[PDB]
RNA sequence: UCAAAGAGUGCU
């Protein structure tokens, strides 16, 4: 269905010629590169780099159209299909590459970053959708889940949703101390802003993390026991003592980071 | 001086990759593509032949069938793979047609099974229910275990029996509510949670042979009488509404699922009549390609197509706006068709005959049930419209219209045509002299009278 | 051409256009026609009987007929 | 009426979405059956949406025992809830009828399917194996099966290095 | 009215879609316009143009000199990939000019007047004297046609898979390659066929004869659809533009005529020619090529109704209305046997006794080729489906019509003797009763539409 | 030049209500060799459709 | 090697 994709490019090509931004020969050259890429994308041996090589191409075309808009038309935005045609295409390139190659966490990353950058053009709901699928394909990668929890606590400052992410993550991957480490950091990120807000409130007029800390050891200890043990329980008593020791030493060292984490927080007791 | 010459970039036309698809240049200038009309005709004429060699309607039969002739078929309007079938032996069967086996087999009545309908009784997922009526003067509600869902894990067998003073000859269920109607010596409205008939409907003393509830305006009911009459009822008033007395008896009815006010009737004059509820003085359409009495008729859930079963050992399936059958299904082993019904996905036809076999037929003989590629669907989609464009071409008509019809039906038709010509010459001869003849519309000859004039 | 698929075979047939003994087949047939024409001529006129005998002798001189026939 | 499919692997749990529902009328005809064998046709039926690898060897055996007894593990309860919509009732295909009641208890909003139509899809998911994962890291199933085999087998016997 | 409007709107959407594809077309044709008005397109020499074009284009331009069996008639495959040249004394070689690989060579020492590919490069026919010979891809002869005798002209219809031959016998042989059977034999009754041509638009053959009348011929039809004489002298060659609208001819009396096939009207007549044209060719772009003795002169924008578009040799005081030759080229000490445009290529072929050479001409070839019809880049595997799918879509000979659009319109013992008497007396009774009906039918029309005699009218 | 009876429609095909309507469609080509890929999907598209394996539940109250 | 013809594999 190579022609189907090329045909959707015809209306904007006509708009470019109609507005005078690009001449017919110049517009013809653009289509030639688009046609060559589309065959590369739809063929066998297509790799994620082909999406990346294409995705950069219309990005450059987008810049030139913007410059020629000011250079010829002397208009910031000409009300026609050309303005949003490329950006709609860019998202339309990304979703195929992500669907074709859900493995490449790198390609997911540009897709979110490209889209977060154009916040006005792309609603936050769609960014939530992409994270939903991205989280949904890779539940075991902590780096993803703190990423979506992050986007909603700075751009949106929704602690309820951000709580639900770190909340839901510890269920899927309770073994990773890092996600425990960040959730406690988020929990004390939250309390200080309220207390600082309370201090500001007075001027113009916590234990919850410890429970997360307490429950952190119980899960991590259990998981550290499951490993270094394999399928089967360890018959020898001395090893069973030893396996306790590594869990202990593991469960001391994790606690020692949390002692360091509190130090940065001056307001809290 | 200024010169440019046509220049090919070898990389563009021949990809550097062995795996990359070669660029597929197209130019839509009509001069590049001569003989526009001839090529489409040849593709049309080629498509029509291919349709014939691929016309493969029979798929299989349901298990081992019934012991005595099959005389009642009911589809589960909520599940695809499920039928309720009955035979005059007194046995009723509930089928898993996807596996072409029986869920369960039950000896319901001492006498003949004269009606069968599947319901969802609302007693005041894992089990399905069906209602059977017979000439032994009882109606029995049954329960069958089904394997649609595994959310549980029994009580399979008779649940309730309704005794009647007279024999029952038809049964159907109201779609929304548990109430069901039985057609005996009197048309009776029944409730599941009441053993006696809740309401007595009857225009007069004449019996009722068949009945069918509405699907869209479900409060309306139609029934057929042995006095060559069709009776309409409405439950919101709990009274009959209309009758028209017909020349011949009507054996079965089906109401159009897409038009609430439209219905078709299977008639005894080798015809099936399409009716409009509000003005029944005439018919909407007439279907006249059978040579024996039409026993059953069913509307497709698409609402655009109708299938008729007749006593002449054939199943004809007609377009709603066209008065002649587009297809015939027949077999040596099929003895008499009494029930024709549609798979409610509209892709298959379930038929029952007195040989005891319940058969699956394809609505589209040439179509195939596999999932097709995006390319594949386009070409099949191409042939249909191209055939649609060139339907009346002389060669395409000959190949498309040609069917292998059994010797007995063709002989009946050619005899049938002779009398009609023999009749037609006769009034034409009379028309030369007798002054006052009203031309009788073909849509109005078969009505005898209507009680309520309009 | 490439081997046509099953449906292609049904749609189109006999499209495969565009030691040899054709010369000898022509001789064998050409003799057969000559013998037939001689038979058509009546049984009594002397001309063919000289001729058919000449054909028997002419063929025998070669070895195509191992014996008189 | 099938929308979601639960498949279960040695490397992990895999949930599928059913884009197209195969003709349930004509399930036994050859042409639809050949589609199950054919990868191109089957990819049009379903597409992978979840894969949650097990953390390691120990957790796999614990699930291998739970699934054998038709029980829902914590890892299993994780992947379903993240995926199945709360919703009338979402329909899920599972190879085991015994596992059905367990899923229903945990999630009242899901109705389980184990009919031959579900079995047909489960067979084809299994037929293509890692091909349907579109390259998602599933290890190697044939090796992983053999390890869980000694692990699942030996557990019931209570063999020991003693 | 609304239904008619919706049908028109659907058509207007189709042309709009066709306009959309016009942007998709990859490249454009060539041009050749001077910087300075003094510079003339006819003044420019080919030696200057060959320098201008690319080295690859220089390699594409192919010139081979060989005298062994001269002269050589050149024919270009419809796709333009494979070249067939047939020597007058009898050497024919099948080869692809781009590849540089000779495909098959025949050294037969019999006078061959013309040759051509039939359906693909693989199968081609060479016209030997007094018979027609078909030669396989390998070069082996697959068959000899006894029905086709002593013909100089070989035509083939890609869509109808039919070969046409013309001879002094006057008999037109119509042979279908797929069925391997001769469709029909017809005698023109116009005498020997000096000129032969095909019109792609309607696939209607064009022939020239001594009277000069041109008779249009169809396989289905017994007698000529139209007969028109452009020139007093015999027409030595007939050319038909790619669109099929325009038709150009060369009479033996030096007089040129440009015609239009649809309206059957004569566009332009030229008698100022020094000598009768050996050959005529029309480009896919519409440019006409005329070869006269050793001079070949080309006119741009010739196929137009306007008088200023009329071709004119040189110019009369640089008059704008006068249309100068787009290019004028002369081969000294040489003669042009035939002219052939290189399909899908910006070149013109010219055949001689010295050899075969290609002349590069900006704008001569089509700018963009539709690959579904023909691809120069078709691999071997695609081509074998191309013939298969084209076989599946073979056009029957009967479908040939003057206008393609018109098609599809809407317009015992005693018992047997005693039996014979009964079927008779039945038959007369039928024949009498219709008279009574006919007579009664006459009465209704009549009804619908001396004093003494009036006194006596009653009696 | 008499026109051949073989290639003549016996009657105006449905759904067209007049003779002149039928020639207009014959002028308009359906083939992809003369129509764009997108324009084919609209001309080619059949009136009636369906999805395999699903209930075509009859019309609800409008 | 090209050159023409088969029969399987991978994959859209």
């Amino acid at each position: 269905k190579t022609r189907y994709y090329l045909e959707q490019c015809i209306p904007e090509m006509d708009d470019l010629v109609e507005k005078g931004l690009f001449t017919k020969n110049e517009v013809s050259l653009i289509m030639k590169k688009r046609t060559d890429f589309e065959h590369r994308l739809n063929s066998r041996g297509s790799s994620i780099n082909d999406y990346i090589k294409y995705i950069n191409y219309e990005s450059n075309v987008n810049k030139l159209r913007a410059k020629r808009c000011k250079r010829i038309l002397q208009v910031k935005k000409t009300n026609s299909l050309s303005d949003w045609s490329i950006q709609q295409r860019i998202g339309f390139i990304y979703q195929r590459g992500t669907n074709k190659f859900p493995q490449d966490l790198k390609f997911w990353a540009m897709y979110l970053n490209y889209m977060k950058a154009r916040g006005n053009q792309t609603s936050y709901k769609k960014i939530h959708n992409i994270y939903n699928q991205l989280l949904k394909l890779h539940p075991t990668n902590v780096d993803i889940w703190i990423s979506c929890a992050k986007y909603e606590y700075e751009v949106h400052a929704n602690f309820k949703s951000c709580r639900n992410i770190f909340q839901n993550g510890l269920r899927f991957n309770p073994d990773v101390p890092k996600l425990w480490y960040e959730y406690v950091k988020f929990e004390l990120n939250f309390i200080t802003k309220l207390i600082n807000r309370r201090k500001v409130m007075g001027l113009i007029n916590g234990d919850i993390a410890l429970t997360i800390f307490d429950v952190c050891m119980k899960t991590l200890g259990k998981h550290y026991i499951n490993k270094h043990k394999g399928y089967y329980a360890i018959s020898d008593s001395k090893m069973n003592i030893e396996l306790n020791k590594e869990t202990l030493n593991y469960l001391f060292s994790e606690s020692l980071r949390y002692i360091k984490l509190f130090d940065e927080f001056l307001d809290l007791e | 001086m200024k010169i440019k010459t046509i220049k090919r970039s070898a990389d563009d036309y021949v990809p550097v990759k062995s795996t990359q698809e070669s660029q597929m240049p197209r130019n839509l200038n009509p001069e590049l593509h001569p003989f526009e009309r001839a090529r489409e005709y040849t593709k049309a004429l080629n498509a029509t032949k291919l349709e014939r060699m691929f016309a493969k309607p029979f798929v299989g039969q349901l298990g081992y069938g019934h012991r005595d002739g099959v005389y009642a078929i009911a589809k589960n309007y909520g599940s695809l793979n499920k039928l309720a079938t009955g035979s005059a032996d007194g046995v009723i069967k509930y089928w898993n047609m996807s596996t072409r086996e029986e869920f369960v087999s039950f000896k319901a009545h001492y006498g003949l099974v004269t009606g069968l309908c599947v319901t969802q009784p609302r007693f005041h997922k894992s089990q399905n229910f069906m209602l059977s009526c017979s000439d032994d003067k009882t109606v029995k509600l049954w329960s069958i275990n089904v394997d649609d869902y595994s959310n549980k894990n029994n009580e399979e067998g008779l649940i309730r029996t309704f005794d009647g003073e007279s024999a029952f000859q038809g049964i159907d269920s109201h779609r929304e509510n548990s109430t069901f109607a039985t057609g005996g010596a009197k048309i009776h409205l029944w409730d599941v949670n009441r053993l006696k008939p809740v309401s007595d409907l009857s225009w007069g003393a004449d019996n009722i042979t068949s009945l069918k509830f509405n699907q869209n305006e479900t409060d309306i009911l139609a029934s057929t009488g042995s006095d060559n009459s069709i009776v309409l009822y409405d439950l919101r008033t709990n009274s009959p509404t209309q009758k028209i007395v017909q020349t011949m008896r009507t054996n079965a009815i089906c109401w159009n699922p897409m038009e609430a006010f439209n219905f078709v009737t299977a008639n005894e004059d080798h015809n099936a009549y399409y009716y409009d509820m509000r003005n029944l003085s005439r018919s909407l359409n007439v279907f006249k390609d059978h040579v024996s009495a039409v026993m059953d008729v069913d509307f497709s859930p698409t609402g655009d197509e109708i299938v008729t079963g007749s006593y002449d050992k054939s199943i004809r399936i007609y377009k709603t706006n066209h008065g002649h059958s587009r297809e015939i299904y027949h077999t040596k082993r099929m003895q008499h068709v009494f029930q024709v019904k549609y798979s409610m996905d509209s892709k298959y036809i379930i038929s029952g005959s007195d040989d005891g076999n319940v058969r699956l037929w394809r609505s589209k003989a040439w179509e195939r049930s596999n999932v097709k590629t995006t390319r594949e669907k386009n070409k099949l989609e191409y042939d249909e419209k191209l055939k649609e464009r060139f339907r009346h071409m002389p060669e395409i008509k000959r190949i498309s219209r040609h069917r292998h019809v059994p010797q007995v039906i063709k002989k009946a038709q050619e005899i049938k045509n002779i009398e009609l010509s023999s009749i037609k010459r006769r009034e034409a001869n009379e028309r030369r002299t007798r002054k006052d003849m009203p031309y009788i519309s073909e849509r109005k000859k078969q009505i005898v009278g209507t009680v309520h004039k309009y | 051409v490439r081997k046509l698929k099953h449906h292609e075979q049904k749609l189109l047939k006999k499209v495969d256009f565009l030691e040899d003994y054709h010369k000898y087949n022509r001789i064998c047939g050409d003799i057969r026609r000559l013998a037939n024409k001689l038979s058509l001529l009546p049984p009594t006129d002397p001309f063919r009987r000289k001729h058919e005998q000449l054909l028997l002798d002419k063929l025998y001189a070669m070895g195509v007929l191992t014996t008189k026939s | 009426p099938i929308e979601y499919l639960l498949f279960e692997e040695p490397t992990g749990y895999a949930v599928f979405k059913v884009k197209l529902q195969q003709d349930d009328i004509g399930s036994r005809l050859k042409e639809v059956q050949e589609q199950i064998n054919d990868f191109g046709a089957f990819t049009k039926l379903i597409e992978l949406v979840s894969f949650a690898p097990f953390k390691g060897a120990a957790e796999a055996l614990e699930n291998a025992n739970d699934i054998s007894e038709g029980l829902v593990s914590e890892s299993l309860k994780a992947i379903l809830d993240l995926n199945l919509p709360k919703a009338k009732n979402i329909t899920l295909a599972i190879s085991d009828k015994n596992l059905g009641p367990s899923i229903k208890e945990e999630f009242p909003y899901v109705d389980c399917i184990s009919n031959e139509l579900a079995q047909d899809l489960i067979r084809g998911v299994r037929l293509h194996g890692e091909k349907l994962f579109k390259g998602l890291q599933s290890g190697d199933l044939e090796r992983a099966q053999l390890g869980l085999g000694h692990a699942y087998s030996r557990a019931k016997v209570k063999f020991s290095v003693q | 009215r609304a239904g008619l409007k919706k049908i028109d709107e659907q058509y207007k959407k189709a042309v709009s879609s066709a306009a959309a594809t016009d942007y998709l077309l990859p490249e454009s044709n060539g041009y050749l316009e001077p910087e300075n008005e003094l510079e003339k397109t006819f003044k420019v020499q080919q030696s200057e143009i060959k320098s201008s074009v690319d080295v690859s284009t220089a390699n594409k331009a192919l010139d081979l000199s060989l005298k062994e069996f001269g002269p050589y008639h050149i024919k270009y495959a419809k796709n333009g990939t494979h070249l067939l040249i047939t020597g007058r004394k009898g050497h024919v070689a099948s080869m692809d000019w781009r590849k540089g690989q000779l495909r098959a060579e025949l050294f037969l020492n019999e006078t061959c007047h013309s040759a051509t590919y039939l359906q693909n490069e693989q199968y081609f026919a060479v016209a030997q004297k007094k018979y027609t010979f078909i030669y396989d891809h390998e070069g082996t002869e697959l068959h000899r046609l006894k029905q086709h005798i002593e013909a100089r002209h070989l035509d083939f219809l890609p869509y109808h898979y039919l070969l046409v031959t013309a001879g002094e016998t006057g008999w037109l042989k119509y042979h279908d390659v797929s069925t391997g059977q001769l469709v029909s034999e017809l005698r023109t009754k116009a005498g020997p066929t000096m000129a032969m041509a095909q019109n792609p638009w309607n696939a209607v053959m064009h022939l020239g004869h001594s009277n000069g009348t041109v008779s249009l011929w169809s396989p289905s039809m017994p007698e000529p659809l139209v007969k028109l004489l452009s020139a007093r002298g015999p027409v030595n060659s007939i050319a038909i533009d790619r669109s099929g609208y325009y038709m150009a001819t060369t009479g033996a009396d030096r007089s040129m005529k440009i015609w239009d096939i649809r309206n059957f009207k004569q566009l332009h007549s030229v008698e100022s020619l020094p000598t009768p044209g050996t050959n005529v060719s029309i480009s896919d772009t519409g440019l006409l090529a005329l070869s006269r003795g050793p001079h070949v002169t080309l006119w741009k924008d010739a196929l137009k109704l306007s008088g200023d578009s009329k071709p004119c040799f040189g110019s009369m005081g640089g008059n704008p209305h006068r249309n100068t030759p787009y290019m004028s080229h002369l081969f000294a000490g040489n003669k042009v046997e035939n002219l052939g445009f290189v399909p899908f290529e910006d070149l013109l072929g010219v055949g001689h006794q010295t050899g075969i050479t290609n002349l590069i001409v900006p704008g001569a070839g089509e700018a963009n080729y539709d690959a579904l019809e023909l691809n120069p880049f078709e691999t071997k595997k695609q081509r074998q489906e191309q013939e298969v799918r084209t076989l599946l879509n073979k056009l029957p000979a009967d479908t040939i019509t003057l206008d393609p659009n018109s098609i599809g319109s809407v317009d015992s013992g005693l018992r047997s003797f005693l039996r014979k008497k009964t079927q008779n007396v039945i038959d007369e009774r039928k024949l009498r009763v219709q008279k009574q009906l006919d007579k009664e039918k006459n009465i209704r029309k009549r009804n619908h539409q001396d004093v003494i005699e009036e006194a006596l009218s009653r009696f | 030049n008499k026109k051949n009876l073989k290639y003549q429609s016996s009657a105006v095909p449905f759904p067209f209500e007049n003779r002149e309507q039928y020639e207009r469609s014959l002028r308009m080509p359906i083939g992809q060799e003369w129509t764009s890929r997108a324009s084919h999907q609209e001309l080619i598209k059949p009136r009636i459709m369906t999805k395999p394996g699903q209930v075509i539940d009859p019309l609800k109250a409008p």
